[PDB]
């Protein structure tokens, strides 16, 4: 998808 | 007074231009101060020389990992920290908001939106907005890709406070 994470970048 | 900070952006070392941000210290003081201090380097560490490791056109530019340089690192001026509030929303291009690994995991990573990202409301703390240099953000955006990898290295060659 469009996420802004620190660690696992997901869908 | 809401502080103003600047990034001087480079593309594979070539100076591109300046982006400035208003930080909403009136609404999110602790979050604003973290970003401000990391931008000046006044605590002895911060954003200068770090990169936007993840840029997705039509979405956002993500940076602030000055410890591991790839999104897996980051540290605040406080030693992580809490989600201060979710008063401000992801309303459009230019919004400045905190990246995280879920609830109460704010460090140093942030993103600059290049579109409205309403789906992140309530999950990421919005704490600023682009003031000048949205044209420079748009130029940066073109070096991104669908999976986030940049075709040239997009760096914060210098950063600091204006007001
Ligand atoms: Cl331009
Ligand atoms: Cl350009």
């Amino acid at each position: 998808x469009l996420l802004v994470t620190a660690x696992l970048v997901l869908a | 007074v809401n502080p103003t900070v600047f990034f001087d952006i480079a593309v594979d070392g070539e100076p591109l231009g300046r982006v400035s941000f208003e930080l909403f210290a009136d609404k999110v003081p602790k979050t604003a101060e973290n970003f401000r201090a990391l931008s000046t380097g006044e605590k002895g560490f911060g954003y200068k020389g770090s990169c936007f490791h993840r840029i997705i056109p039509g979405f956002m530019c993500q940076g602030g990992d000055f410890t591991r340089h790839n999104g897996t690192g980051g540290k605040s001026i406080y030693g992580k920290f809490e989600d201060e509030n979710f008063i401000l929303k992801h309303t459009g291009p230019g919004i400045l908001s905190m990246a995280n690994a879920g609830p109460n995991t704010n460090g140093s990573q942030f993103f600059i939106c290049t579109a409205k990202t309403e789906w992140l409301d309530g999950k990421h703390v919005v704490f600023g907005k682009v003031k000048e240099g949205m044209n420079i953000v748009e130029a940066m955006e073109r070096f991104g890709s669908r999976n986030g990898k940049t075709s040239k290295k997009i760096t914060i060659a210098d950063c600091g406070q204006l007001e």
